[PDB]
C-alpha cells in the first residue's frame, strides 16, 4: 500500500501539509456558529458566483448527524463528506452500545480524533476541513458549540465563525456578543448571526443559510423569507 | 421467543407478541415487549433463539436509522423489509446463523397503505393481509381465514385479534402471559395499554 | 447454586449462596459469588465460575476506561451492554454465564439486568439464578413489595437463600449479602446456613417438618 | 529507493489547492463541451464528439453519452477510459441498491457514491485523479428531474443548467441569458443546440460531430424513457431547430 | 483417536497459617496401574517468596509453572524488580490459564506464600483459572479424602465445647507450623493408606518471612 | 553529500554515511567502562542528567542473570537492542535448558543491527553497547557498533573522551587481568579507567553507575550509595 | 526528498530534532514534586475571548495515582494519554495493582520512536506525567518525542521553558511543602506567561497519596492567586 | 492425529554408580507382522548421550533428523563445540521435550516415548522420560510400553531408590538390562531376539554394543507340558 | 429436513408451435401449513422467463441476483439477453456454488428474438442443463409432472392447444402432492406477445 509520510515536520517545527489544510479553510464559504440561552444557531455563506443553480437538491451546508445534533463546515467540501459520513456511523454506533445518544462534545471528540489521525498517517493527506458542531446533550437544555480544524485540536466557543473573511466576523462577534448575557430568545440569536454575515456577505438575497438548532431535537432551516425579513428589519435600523 | 402475530386491515397494521421469556424450567419475565421501532411508520415484531432476536433487531433498527439521517428520508415498507430479508439471506449461510423470524408492520406514507410483511430466519419473505411465526397459525389461521375483511376498521381487527389469543390460551400448552399490541397507522406507532 | 438481586425503594439487595460442587462432590463452601465490578457495580456468579469472574473483572477494567474518557459514572445499561455484547461474540464457543449486573445512578435509579451467555439482556425488578432458583423465586414473589424497608429487604433476601440452601442440595454453605445504594453497595457480611437454619427456625417458626 | 520518483498526487499548495485535482480541470476543459438542461417534463442531454472522421463509424460509436440505469444517465467530458471504469461501477451500485432495497436507486445517492470515489483518490492511495467530469441526468419519485455534476476534486452540485468541458463560461452565461423555469423539452433542446452552435471550436454544428439524449416522462403514462438519439434523428432535430 | 491429555496421580495440600503458610504434595508420579517415579518433585519455588504445585496431567503441570516462573522474570524486567505480591501472583495466573480456556491446562493449580501483610496465604485455582484466597485446600487424587479431616482438625467443624452440648462451639485457636505439618502428615499417611496413587514420598515447601525451607518425607511405597 | 539520505545508498568511497551518522550518536553519548578478569567482568559508566533538578539517566541494562550490557547514545535503541538480548537468552534456557553464550550474544546482536543497513526505510541503531557475562567458557566482554561490527575484548570505552579510559586500560591490560577472586579490586581499576575520560566533572554518588558479574555472581547493578564505597 | 527515519550528520534524528521546536512553541506547562505531593499546572492560552477557556483540556487524568500535563501540538497527545490510561488500567487487570509512575511513563515513550515509511512521524508534544506509587513515593516524568523520559523534582515544558527552569532551578528544595509548590507553579507561570495570569488562563492540579489526582476549581485556583499577590506584595 | 504405523517396542534404562545404560532392540513392527529386523533405536548424539525412542518409526528418523541438525547447528560459529560448549544430555531432552509438548498442543503429535540417557559435563548422571503428550519424568530406572511393566521390576531390584545408585556397578547393571530384555523377548509379542545396547561412563566414554542377542534361553521345560487340562 | 421440499412448489415448461409455455403453482408453505396462496416462482428478464422451484428464500435470492445480472448485461452489450445466453449464465452461477450451492430447480423458457425458435432448459441444483425438446418440469411433483407430460404432451401444439395441454399437466400433477397447488399461473409466450393466465383450482 501507498504508505508515504505526507504530514511531516519542517525545520521550524511546522507541518506544511496541515497548515495548507487550513488554506483551503480560508478559501471555504463563511459558516457562524452563534448559540443564545436557549438555542444555537449555524449561518452560512452561499457564494453567488454559482446561479441556476437547483437549490433543491444541492448539498446543503448544515449537515444533521444525529436528530439532536448538526455539522456545518469551511473548506473542501468533498473532504467534508467523509467527516460527515464517519460522524453519522458513530452517532448510530453510540446509540447501539450505550444506548444513549451522543453528547454534542464526545461527537467532536470523535470527528476531532479523525481528522488528527489523518494528520499523522501514512499515504494520507490532512482534511482541507474546519467545522463547527452544535446541538444539545440528550436530556440537557444547555447549548453546545464546538469547533475543529485540520489539525484535530477541538474547543467550545460562546460564539465562532470558519472560512473566509472570518477575521472580519468574527471581529464582529467580539463587540457584539456579550457573555454575561447572550441572546435571550431564537429572535435575537438568529437577527445577530444574520448581522455577523452581513458584515462579509454583500447580498442578503439567497447568500445567507440559518439552521436553528433548540432543545430535544427540535431542529428547523429558515427559509428564503424568513431570513429576508431579518435583512430588511437590520438594515432599517441601520437607516439612522 | 413464542406467539408473534399480525394483522394487517384497512387503516393500519395490529403486531401482538406473547410477553413471557422462560429459561428452561422458570418464567423470568412476564411483560418483555418483542418489538422495536425501526422508522417513525415501521415496526417490527420478532420471535427466535435467545439474544440472536434483540441482537438482529437492535442491529436493523441501527442501519434504518442511519438511513433516515444520512438522507432525511424514511423508506418505505417494502424497502425496509427487503434490507431485512437480505440480512437474513446472508446470516442463513453464515458460520453462525441469526435463529431470529420477523414481522413487519409499516404504513406507507406516500402510496396511504398498511403493509404486513412475514420473514423467517431463511430470507423467506412474503406480504399477508394477516401473518404469524412458530406454531401461532396453526391456531389463529383458521379462524383468521373465517372473519378477516380487507376493509375491517382498526377495532374490529383488535377484536379478530382477541380472539385469536383467546383461542391461543385454550389450546396451547405453554403460557405466554398474554400479549403486547401495537398499531401502525398514518400517525405512526401506539401500543394499546388494555389487552 | 443460588443467587438473587431485587430492586426496591431503597435500592437493590443481592444475596448469593456460597457452595460450589463438581458432581456430588462439594469443593467448596466459601465462594464468593458476588462479583465486585466497582464500588458502584456488583455482579453475581452462575454457570462457568471462571467465566463469572474473569469477565466481569474485565468488565470492571472497561467501566473505569469509560469514565476515564467520559468523565462520568457509566450506566448499567451502558454497562450490561458491555458484557453481553461481549459474550454474544463467543456465543456456540460453550462460554457459561448467568448474571445480574446491578447498579443504582442518577439517571437510571436502581438497575439489575440478568445478562446470560446465549446472549440475553434482560432488564427487570426481581431475578434469581441457579439450581436453586425455584425456592427463592417462592419466596421471594409471595413477601416482595416495592415499599420494603432496607432491614426487611435484606432479610428477605436472605431468607430466600436459606430456603434454596435447605432444598437444593447444590446450594449451600453461607450466605452473603449486599444492599446496593446510589452512593455505592454495602457489604452486609457472611451468614453459614447451618447456624443461620436454626435461628431461623426457632424465631420464625418455620421448618417444622424439621427436627431442631 | 523509491520515494526519488513519487510525484506525490494527494497534497495541498502553499495556497491550499490539490496540484492534480487543479491540472486535471485544466484537462477537462479541452475536452468535448457537454451540456444539460432540466425542464419541467424532462431532462435535455447535448454534448460535442471531438474533431471526428468521416471514416468514424458513428452509429456505433459513444463517447460521450452513456446509460447507468434506465432512470439515469451521464455525459462525459474528460479521459473517456477513466470515465468507463467510474461509469461500470456507479451502474453495478445502481444494482446493489435495486438488489438490497428492491427499489431503483435514488439520483443523489448515485451521484454521491461516484463523487465519493473520485474524493478518495485525492486524499489517499498516491494515484492520479481520474480525468473526467460528469453531467448527471435521472429522475426518481422523490425529487423527479434532477440535473447534477461531479468533477475530479469528488465535489458534486445540482443544476437547472449546466455545462462542462471546452468553453464553460460562454455556455453558461447563454444558458443563463435564454434559461427559464416554466421551460419545456423541447424548448430545452432548441437552448442546448443552440448554445452547442455559438461556444463550438468547429466551423459549423453538424450531426456527425454531436451526441444527444433525453429523459422523458413522455413514457406512455406514469413512467420515464430514456431517449439516446440516433445519427438520423440527431440530424433531423438540427433541421427542425433551424441550425442546418 | 488421539487424546491429548492424561493423568499423572498426585496429591498436593495447601495450608495458610497466621504469619506462614505450606504447600505440600506426594512425589508419586503414574500413568493407570503403573509408578513413572517414586520421586518426581511437583511443588515449586517461583521465586520472591511464591511457591507453586499445578497437579493433575503434568505435562499442563510442567508448562504452567515454567510459563509462570517466566512470567515473575519478566515482571523484575519491567517493573523496576519490583516483588511480585502473592494477591498479583494469583490473578496472572488467572490470565495464563484463562489463555487456554477452550483447550485448557488440565490442572489443579495451588500457589501459597504470605501477604502484603505478612499473614499466611493460599490461593486454589480451577482448570480454566477461578481462583480464591482460601484458608485450607487439598487437591489432586485424595483431595476427598483429605478435606473433611481438614474441616474437622483445622477449622474445628463439627466440635462443640463439652457440657455445653452443641450450644458452644469449639474455638478457632491458630496453629503453629509445627502443627500444620503434623495435619499435613497424617493427612498423607491416612491417603497413602486408601489412595493407590498416593505413596513414596511427601515433600513440604514452608513459606515464611525468612524464605522458603523445604521438609521431605517417607510414604509407603506400595 | 548526495549519499547520505539513507542507509541504502554507498558512496563513491564505498562507506555508508547513516551507519557513519549513527556512530556520530554514540561519540555525543556519556563515557562508559567495560574490563574483566577471569573470574569476574565490570562496567562502570558515567551517567548523565539533563540538569540539576533531574534524574542521572540509566546506562546499565540487565539481560539475564549472567549477561547484562552499558549503553551509549540513543536510550530508546539500547532498550529495543536489550529486550531482543532479554528474550534470546530466555529462548535459550526455556527451550534448552542453556544459558546463552555470551559470544553468541554478540553474533545475534550483530545479525539484528546488519538487517537495519541493508533494506530501505528503516534506519541503523543509534547506540553502542558493552555487554558483560559469565558462561561456560568464564568472563567475557564484548563491544558493540550500530554497524554491526562486535568485537570481544579484556577491557574497553565508548562514548564521550572514551579514548582516555581506553589507554589507560591498554596499559593496565596486565595488571587488571590478573585481578581474579578479588570484585572490589576489579572495580577499583574500572573506576580509575572511567577516571581518566572525565573533565571539569568529577564522580559523585548519583553520577556513578556500576555493574559486575562472576563466578559466584549474579549480574547486579549497584548506584546510590552503593557506589560511594568507591568514590 | 529524505527519510523521515534520517540521521543528521551530527548524529540525530531530523524528525525528532524538528518536533522538539514544535513543543517550544506550545503552551508552558511546569510540574514540581513535593514529599506531599506533585503539582502540576498550565497555560491555557485561548486564541480568541469567545473561546471557552474550561473546554481546554491540557492536564489529564491517567489513573487515579497518575496524572498529566501537555505542551506543544496537543491534538498528537490524545492517542498518547489513550494508550497510557489503557496501560494503566490493563495492568490492574492483569496483576490487581496499581501500575508504577515509571513503568507508565516507559510505556507512553515506547510509542515515541514508531514512526517511518506505524505512524508517519513524530508526536509534536511534550508530557508532563506525574504520580505516586509505593516503592518510590511522589515522581515527575518528562517524556519527550525522542523516546526518552527524564525524572524531574521539577520541570517546566513549552515556549516559557528556559526561563522557569531557571526560575524552578533557584527556587525547590527537598522540604517544599504542597501550598508552597502551588504558588510557586502560579508565580513562574504569571511570569512567563504573555497574558496576566488569573483562575481562567490558567489551572492548576495535583497527586496525592490520599486523594489521588485532582484537577482544581477556578474558585480554588482564584484563592491561591490571590495569596500570591498579597505575599509578593508583602516585601 | 495419527496412528502409529510402523512401530519399536519397548525402551529400557538405569543409572550406576558412574554412569547410565540404555538398550532397545531392533525390530520394526507393523502390526503384528515383523517386518524389519534391523532398525536402530538408539541413536547416540555426540559422546555423552544416547537417545532411545520407541513408538512411531517414521516420526523417530525425523527426530534423529533433528538430532543430527541439532548438532551441526551447535558448530556453527562455535570455537568451543567439541568443549565447554558441547551439547549436554540435558539440552538434548529439553529440546525434545519442547518439540513433544508443542506436537501435541498442536493435536499432531510426534507418536513416541524417548529416554535421553547421558552423563553431564559435571559427571552427573542424566537419564529422562518424554512422550507424545509432553509427559516428563526421571527415575533411577527408566523403562517404555512393555518394559515399563516388566523390565523396571526387575531393574528397580537392583537399584530400588536414589542411594542404590552408588552401590552399583557397570557389570551388576549391564547384567540386569541383558536379563531384562530376555524377558521381553519372553513375554512380549513384538520384540525380538537381537538388540543394541549403550553404555555411558563419566570415565570411559560412550561404549555402543551393536547386534547383541538374547542368549541363556529356558526352554527345556516345555517338552513335559501336554493338553490344556486332563490330556495326558 | 430437506431443503428442497420444505416450501414445496412446481414448474413446468413446454414448447408448442413458434411459442413455449411455462406455468407453476402459487403454494409457498413451512412443511405441512400453508402460508401464501400468491408465492409465483415465474420471472422475466426482457423476454426471457425463469422458473424457479425449491426453496423459497433461494428462489428469491436467484431472481434478483439474475435480474442484477441481465441489467448489467443489457447495459453492456446494448441488447436483451437471450435464452440460450441466459441458460449458460444460470449454469455458470449455479455451479459456481458447487460446495454450498442454491437448493433450486430452475428452468428457463424464451424464444430466440433472432431466429424465432422455441427454446426451453431445466438444471439441477449445482447448474447441469437438461435442455429438452418437448419439456421441462421441476419441483415436488415432478414425477407426477414427468407421468402427466410423458402421456398428454405432443410436439407442434398451436398456443391455444398448448395451454390447455400445460395446464391439465400442472393441475393434475399437483392435486396429487400435498405441497404443490393453492394456485397456478401459465404464461403463453409468442415472438411478440405473452398472455399469462391464472388457472382457477382446488384450495386443498
Ligand atoms: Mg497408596
Ligand atoms: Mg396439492
Ligand atoms: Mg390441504
Amino acid at each position: 500500500g501507498y504508505d508515504r509520510a505526507l504530514s511531516i515536520f519542517s525545520p521550524d517545527g511546522h507541518i506544511f501539509q496541515v497548515e495548507y489544510a487550513l488554506e483551503a479553510v480560508k478559501r471555504g464559504t463563511c459558516a457562524v456558529g452563534v448559540k443564545g440561552k436557549n438555542c444555537v444557531v449555524l449561518g452560512c455563506e452561499r457564494r453567488s458566483t454559482l446561479k441556476l443553480q437547483d437549490t433543491r437538491i444541492t448539498p446543503s451546508k448544515v449537515s444533521k448527524i444525529d436528530s439532536h445534533v448538526v455539522l456545518s463546515f469551511s473548506g473542501l467540501n468533498a473532504d467534508s463528506r467523509i467527516l460527515i459520513e464517519k460522524a453519522r456511523v458513530e452517532a448510530q454506533s453510540h446509540r447501539l452500545t450505550l444506548e444513549d445518544p451522543v453528547t454534542v462534545e464526545y461527537l467532536t471528540r470523535y470527528v476531532a480524533g479523525v481528522q488528527q489521525r489523518y494528520t499523522q498517517s501514512g499515504g494520507v493527506r490532512p482534511f482541507g476541513v474546519s467545522t463547527l458542531i452544535a446541538g444539545f446533550d440528550p436530556r440537557d437544555d444547555e447549548p453546545k458549540l464546538y469547533q475543529t480544524e485540520p489539525s484535530g485540536i477541538y474547543s467550545s466557543w460562546s460564539a465562532q465563525t470558519i472560512g473566509r473573511n472570518s477575521k472580519t466576523v468574527r471581529e464582529f462577534l467580539e463587540k457584539n456578543y456579550d457573555r454575561k448575557e447572550p441572546p435571550a430568545t431564537v429572535e435575537e440569536c438568529v437577527k445577530l448571526t444574520v448581522r455577523s454575515l452581513l458584515e462579509v456577505v454583500q447580498t442578503g438575497a439567497k447568500n445567507i443559510e440559518i439552521t436553528v438548532v433548540k432543545p430535544d431535537s427540535d431542529i428547523v432551516a429558515l427559509s428564503s423569507e424568513e431570513i429576508n425579513q431579518y435583512v430588511t428589519q437590520i438594515e432599517q435600523e441601520k437607516q439612522e | 421467543m413464542d406467539i408473534i402475530l399480525g394483522i394487517r386491515v384497512q387503516d393500519s397494521v395490529i403486531l401482538a407478541s406473547s410477553k413471557a421469556v422462560t429459561r428452561g424450567i422458570s418464567v423470568l419475565k412476564d411483560s418483555d415487549d418483542k418489538t422495536r421501532q425501526l422508522s417513525p411508520h415501521t415496526l417490527m415484531s420478532f420471535a427466535g433463539e435467545a439474544g440472536d432476536t434483540v441482537q438482529f433487531a437492535e442491529y436493523i433498527q441501527a442501519n434504518i436509522q442511519l438511513y433516515s439521517i444520512r438522507e432525511d428520508y424514511e423508506l418505505s415498507p417494502q424497502a425496509v423489509s427487503s434490507f431485512v430479508r437480505q440480512e437474513l439471506a446472508k446470516s442463513i449461510r453464515s458460520r453462525r446463523p441469526y435463529q431470529v423470524n420477523v414481522l413487519i408492520g409499516g404504513y406507507d406514507k406516500k402510496k396511504n397503505k398498511p403493509e404486513l410483511y412475514q420473514i423467517d430466519y431463511l430470507g423467506t419473505k412474503v406480504e399477508l393481509p394477516y401473518g404469524a411465526h412458530g406454531y401461532s397459525g396453526f391456531y389463529t389461521f383458521s379462524l383468521l381465514d373465517h372473519h378477516y375483511r380487507p376493509d375491517m376498521t382498526t377495532e374490529e381487527g383488535l377484536d379478530l385479534l382477541k380472539l385469536c389469543v383467546q383461542e391461543l390460551e385454550k389450546r396451547m400448552p405453554m403460557d405466554f402471559k398474554g400479549v403486547i399490541v401495537k398499531i401502525v397507522d398514518k400517525d405512526g406507532i401506539r401500543q394499546v395499554d388494555d389487552f | 447454586t443460588t443467587t438473587l438481586a431485587f430492586r426496591f425503594q431503597g435500592g437493590i439487595i443481592v444475596a448469593v449462596d456460597s457452595r460450589a460442587t463438581a458432581g456430588n462432590w462439594v469443593a467448596s463452601q466459601t465462594v464468593k459469588k458476588v462479583i465486585e465490578i466497582n464500588p458502584f457495580l456488583l455482579g453475581t456468579m452462575a454457570g462457568g465460575a471462571a467465566d463469572c469472574q474473569f469477565w466481569e473483572t474485565w468488565l470492571g477494567s472497561q467501566c473505569r476506561l469509560h469514565e476515564l474518557r467520559e468523565k462520568e459514572r457509566i450506566s448499567v445499561a451502558a454497562a450490561s451492554k458491555i458484557l453481553s455484547n461481549l459474550v454474544y461474540q463467543y456465543k456456540g464457543a460453550g462460554l457459561s454465564m448467568g448474571t445480574m449486573i446491578c447498579g443504582y445512578t442518577r439517571k437510571e435509579g436502581p438497575t439489575i439486568y440478568y445478562v446470560d451467555s446465549d446472549g440475553t439482556r434482560l432488564k427487570g425488578d426481581i431475578f434469581c439464578v441457579g439450581s436453586g432458583q425455584t425456592f427463592a423465586y417462592g419466596v421471594l414473589d409471595s413477601n416482595y413489595k416495592w415499599d420494603l424497608s432496607v432491614e426487611d429487604a435484606l432479610y428477605l433476601g436472605k431468607r430466600s437463600i436459606l430456603a434454596a440452601a435447605h432444598r437444593n442440595a447444590y446450594s449451600g454453605g453461607s450466605v452473603n449479602l449486599y444492599h446496593v445504594t446510589e452512593d455505592g453497595w454495602i457489604y452486609h457480611g457472611n451468614h453459614d446456613v447451618g447456624e443461620l437454619f436454626w435461628k431461623v427456625k426457632e424465631e420464625e417458626g418455620s421448618f417444622n417438618n424439621v427436627i431442631g | 529507493g523509491s520515494r526519488r520518483y513519487d510525484s506525490r498526487t494527494t497534497i495541498f499548495s502553499p495556497e491550499g489547492r490539490l496540484y492534480q485535482v487543479e491540472y486535471a480541470l485544466e484537462s477537462i476543459s479541452h475536452a468535448g463541451t457537454a451540456i444539460g438542461i432540466m425542464a419541467s417534463d424532462g431532462i435535455v442531454l447535448a454534448a460535442e464528439r471531438k474533431v471526428t472522421s468521416t471514416l468514424l463509424e458513428q452509429d456505433t460509436s459513444t463517447e460521450k453519452l452513456y446509460k447507468l440505469n434506465d432512470k439515469i444517465a451521464v455525459a462525459v467530458a474528460g479521459l473517456t477510459a477513466d470515465a468507463e471504469i467510474l461509469i461500470n461501477t456507479a451502474r453495478i451500485h445502481a444494482q446493489n441498491y435495486l438488489k438490497t432495497y428492491n427499489e431503483d436507486i435514488p439520483v443523489e445517492i448515485l451521484v454521491r457514491r461516484l463523487s465519493d470515489i473520485k474524493q478518495g483518490y485525492t486524499q489517499h492511495g498516491g494515484l492520479r485523479p481520474f480525468g473526467v467530469s460528469f453531467i448527471y441526468a435521472g429522475y426518481d419519485d422523490r425529487y423527479g428531474y434532477q440535473l447534477y455534476t461531479s468533477n475530479p476534486s469528488g465535489n458534486y452540485t445540482g443544476w437547472k443548467a449546466i455545462s462542462v468541458g471546452a468553453n464553460t463560461s460562454a455556455a453558461q452565461t447563454l444558458l443563463q441569458m435564454d434559461y427559464k423555469d416554466d421551460m419545456k423539452v423541447d424548448d430545452a433542446i432548441e437552448l442546448a443546440l443552440k448554445t452547442l452552435s455559438k461556444t463550438t471550436d468547429s466551423s459549423a454544428l453538424t450531426y456527425d460531430r454531436l451526441e444527444f439524449a433525453t429523459i422523458r416522462k413522455g413514457a406512455n403514462d406514469g413512467e420515464v424513457y430514456q431517449k439516446i438519439f440516433k445519427p438520423q434523428e440527431i440530424k433531423d432535430i438540427l433541421v427542425k431547430t433551424g441550425i442546418t | 483417536q488421539f487424546n491429548p491429555y492424561g493423568d499423572n496421580g498426585g496429591t498436593i495440600l495447601g495450608i495458610a497459617g497466621e504469619d506462614f503458610a505450606v504447600l505440600a504434595g506426594d512425589t508419586r508420579n503414574i500413568t493407570d496401574y503403573s509408578i513413572n517415579s517414586r520421586y518426581e518433585p511437583k511443588v515449586f519455588d517461583c521465586g520472591d517468596n511464591i511457591v507453586m504445585s499445578a497437579n493433575g496431567f503434568a505435562a499442563d503441570g510442567d508448562a504452567l509453572v515454567k510459563r509462570f516462573k517466566n512470567s515473575v522474570k519478566w515482571y523484575h524486567f519491567d517493573h523496576n524488580d519490583k516483588k511480585l505480591s502473592i494477591n498479583s501472583a494469583a490473578r496472572n495466573i488467572q490470565h495464563l490459564l484463562y489463555g487456554k480456556r477452550f483447550f485448557p491446562y488440565y490442572v489443579h493449580t495451588i500457589i501459597a506464600g504470605l501477604d502484603e501483610d505478612g499473614k499466611g496465604a493460599v490461593y486454589s485455582f480451577d482448570p480454566v483459572g477461578s481462583y480464591e484466597r482460601e484458608q485450607c485446600r487439598a487437591g489432586g487424587a485424595a483431595a476427598s479424602l483429605i478435606m473433611p479431616f481438614l474441616d474437622n482438625q483445622v477449622n474445628f467443624k463439627n466440635q462443640y465445647e463439652p457440657g455445653t452440648n452443641g450450644k458452644v462451639k469449639k474455638p478457632l485457636k491458630y496453629l503453629s507450623v509445627e502443627e500444620v505439618i503434623k495435619l499435613v502428615r497424617d493427612s498423607f499417611t491416612s491417603a497413602t493408606e486408601r489412595h493407590i496413587q498416593v505413596g513414596d514420598g511427601l515433600e513440604i515447601l514452608i513459606v515464611t518471612k525468612d524464605g522458603v525451607r523445604k521438609e521431605f518425607y517417607e510414604l509407603k511405597r506400595d | 553529500n548526495n549519499y547520505d539520505g539513507d542507509t541504502v545508498t554507498f558512496s563513491p568511497t564505498g562507506r555508508l554515511f547513516q551507519v557513519e551518522y549513527a556512530l556520530e550518536a554514540i561519540k555525543q553519548g556519556s563515557v562508559t567502562v567495560g574490563l574483566r578478569s577471569n573470574t569476574h567482568a565490570v562496567l562502570v559508566a558515567l551517567k548523565r542528567n539533563a540538569d540539576e533538578l533531574s534524574s542521572y539517566q540509566k546506562k546499565i541494562i540487565k539481560c539475564d542473570e549472567h549477561m547484562g550490557l552499558s549503553l551509549a547514545g540513543l536510550a530508546p535503541d539500547a532498550r529495543v537492542l536489550s529486550n531482543y538480548l532479554r528474550q534470546q537468552c530466555n529462548y535459550s534456557s526455556l527451550v534448552f535448558n542453556r544459558k546463552l553464550a555470551v559470544e553468541r550474544a554478540g553474533h545475534l546482536l550483530c545479525d539484528k543491527a546488519q538487517k537495519n543497513t541493508q533494506s530501505y526505510g528503516g534506519r541503523p541503531y543509534g547506540v553502542g553497547l558493552l555487554i558483560i557475562g559469565y558462561d561456560k567458557s568464564g568472563a567475557h566482554l564484548l563491544e558493540f557498533q550500530p554497524s554491526g561490527n562486535v568485537t570481544e575484548l579484556y577491557g574497553t570505552a565508548i562514548g564521550a573522551r572514551s579514548q582516555g579510559a581506553k589507554t589507560y586500560l591498554e596499559r593496565t591490560l596486565d595488571t587488571f587481568i590478573k585481578i581474579d577472586g578479588n570484585p572490589d579490586e576489579l572495580i577499583k581499576a574500572g573506576v580509575e579507567a572511567i577516571s581518566q575520560s572525565l573533565r571539569d566533572e568529577s564522580l559523585t554518588v548519583d553520577n556513578l553507575s556500576i555493574a559486575i558479574v562472576g563466578k559466584d555472581t549474579p549480574f547486579t547493578i549497584y548506584d546510590g550509595e552503593a557506589v560511594a564505597k568507591y568514590i | 526528498d529524505r527519510g523521515v527515519s534520517t540521521f543528521s550528520p551530527e548524529g540525530r534524528l531530523f524528525q525528532v530534532e524538528y518536533s522538539l521546536e514544535a513543543i517550544k512553541l506550545g503552551s508552558t506547562a511546569i510540574g514540581i514534586a513535593t514529599k506531599e505531593g506533585v503539582v502540576l499546572g498550565v497555560e491555557k492560552r485561548a486564541t480568541s475571548p469567545l473561546l471557552e477557556s474550561d473546554s481546554i483540556e491540557k492536564i489529564v487524568e491517567i489513573d487515579r495515582h497518575i496524572g498529566c500535563a501537555m505542551s506543544g501540538l496537543t491534538a498528537d497527545a490524545r492517542s498518547m494519554i489513550e494508550h497510557a490510561r489503557t496501560a494503566a488500567v490493563t495492568h490492574n487487570l492483569y496483576y490487581d495493582e496499581d501500575i508504577n509512575v515509571e513503568s507508565l511513563t516507559q510505556s507512553v515513550c515506547d510509542l515515541a520512536l514508531r514512526f517511518g515509511e506505524l505512524m508517519s512521524r513524530p508526536f509534536g508534544v511534550a508530557l508532563l506525567i506525574a504520580g505516586h506509587d509505593a516503592d518510590d513515593g511522589y515522581q515527575l516524568f518528562h517524556a519527550e518525542p525522542s523516546g526518552t523520559f527524564y525524572r524531574y523534582n521539577a520541570k517546566a515544558i513549552g515556549s516559557g521553558s528556559e526561563g522557569a527552569q531557571a526560575e524552578l532551578l533557584n527556587e525547590w528544595h527537598s522540604s517544599l511543602t504542597l501550598k508552597e509548590a502551588e504558588l510557586l507553579v502560579l508565580k513562574i507561570l504569571k511570569q512567563v506567561m504573555e497574558e496576566k495570569l488569573d483562575e481562567n488562563n490558567a489551572q492548576l492540579s495535583c497527586i496525592t497519596k490520599q486523594d489521588g489526582f485532582k484537577i482544581y476549581d477556578n474558585e480554588k485556583t482564584a484563592e491561591l492567586i490571590k495569596e500570591l499577590k498579597e505575599k509578593e506584595a508583602a516585601e | 492425529t495419527q496412528q502409529p504405523i510402523v512401530t519399536g517396542t519397548s525402551v529400557i534404562s538405569m543409572k550406576y554408580d558412574n554412569g547410565v545404560i540404555i538398550a532397545a532392540d531392533n525390530l520394526g513392527s507393523y502390526g503384528s507382522l515383523l517386518r524389519f529386523n534391523g532398525v536402530e533405536r538408539l541413536i547416540p548424539v555426540g559422546d555423552n548421550t544416547v537417545v532411545g525412542i520407541s513408538g512411531d518409526i517414521s516420526d523417530m528418523q525425523h527426530i534423529e533428523r533433528l538430532l543430527k541438525d541439532l548438532v551441526t547447528e551447535n558448530a556453527y560459529d562455535n570455537p568451543l563445540a567439541d568443549a565447554e560448549e558441547a551439547l549436554e544430555p540435558s539440552y538434548i531432552f529439553e529440546y525434545l521435550a519442547t518439540v513433544m509438548y508443542q506436537r501435541r498442543s498442536k493435536m499432531n503429535p510426534l507418536w513416541n516415548a524417548i529416554i535421553v540417557a547421558g552423563v553431564q559435563s559435571n559427571g552427573d548422571q542424566f537419564l529422562r522420560y518424554v512422550n507424545l503428550l509432553g509427559v516428563t519424568y526421571s527415575s533411577p530406572t527408566l523403562a517404555t510400553g512393555f518394559g515399563a511393566h516388566m523390565a523396571n521390576p526387575l531393574l528397580r531390584k537392583v537399584v530400588d531408590r536414589e542411594s542404590d545408585i552408588p552401590k552399583t556397578t557397570v557389570q551388576v547393571a549391564e547384567e540386569a538390562i541383558v536379563n531384562a530384555m530376555r524377558v521381553l523377548y519372553y513375554r512380549d509379542a513384538r520384540s525380538s531376539r537381537n538388540f543394541s545396547l549403550a553404555i555411558i561412563d563419566k570415565n570411559t566414554g560412550l561404549t555402543f554394543k551393536k547386534n547383541l542377542q538374547v542368549e541363556n534361553m529356558k526352554w527345556d521345560f516345555a517338552k513335559d507340558i501336554k493338553g490344556y487340562g486332563t490330556q495326558k | 429436513s430437506d431443503p428442497s421440499s420444505i416450501n414445496g412448489g412446481i414448474v413446468v415448461a413446454m414448447t408448442g408451435k413458434d411459442c413455449v409455455a411455462i406455468a407453476c403453482d402459487l403454494r409457498l408453505g413451512s412443511q405441512s401449513l400453508g402460508v401464501s396462496n400468491k408465492f409465483e416462482k415465474i420471472f422475466h428478464y426482457g423476454h426471457v422467463f425463469l422458473g424457479i422451484t425449491g426453496l423459497a428464500t433461494d428462489v428469491t435470492t436467484l431472481n434478483e441476483m439474475f435480474r442484477y445480472k441481465t441489467n448489467l448485461y443489457k447495459l453492456k452489450e446494448e441488447r436483451a439477453i437471450e435464452p440460450e445466453t441466459f441458460t449458460q449464465l444460470v449454469s455458470s452461477s449455479l455451479y459456481e456454488r458447487r460446495f454450498g450451492p442454491y437448493f433450486v430447480g430452475p428452468v428457463v423458457a424464451g424464444i430466440n428474438s433472432k431466429s424465432g425458435k422455441p427454446f426451453i432448459a431445466g438444471f439441477d441444483l449445482i447448474g447441469c442443463i437438461d435442455e429438452a425438446k418437448d419439456f421441462i418440469v421441476s419441483g415436488t411433483a415432478s414425477d407426477q409432472l414427468f407421468g402427466m407430460c410423458e402421456s398428454l404432451y405432443e410436439p407442434n401444439l398451436e398456443p391455444e392447444d398448448l395451454f390447455e395441454t400445460i395446464s391439465q399437466a400442472l393441475l393434475n400433477a399437483a392435486d396429487r402432492d400435498a405441497l404443490s397447488g393453492w394456485g397456478a399461473v401459465v404464461y403463453i409466450i409468442k415472438k411478440d406477445e405473452v398472455v399469462k393466465r391464472y388457472l382457477k383450482m382446488r384450495q386443498d
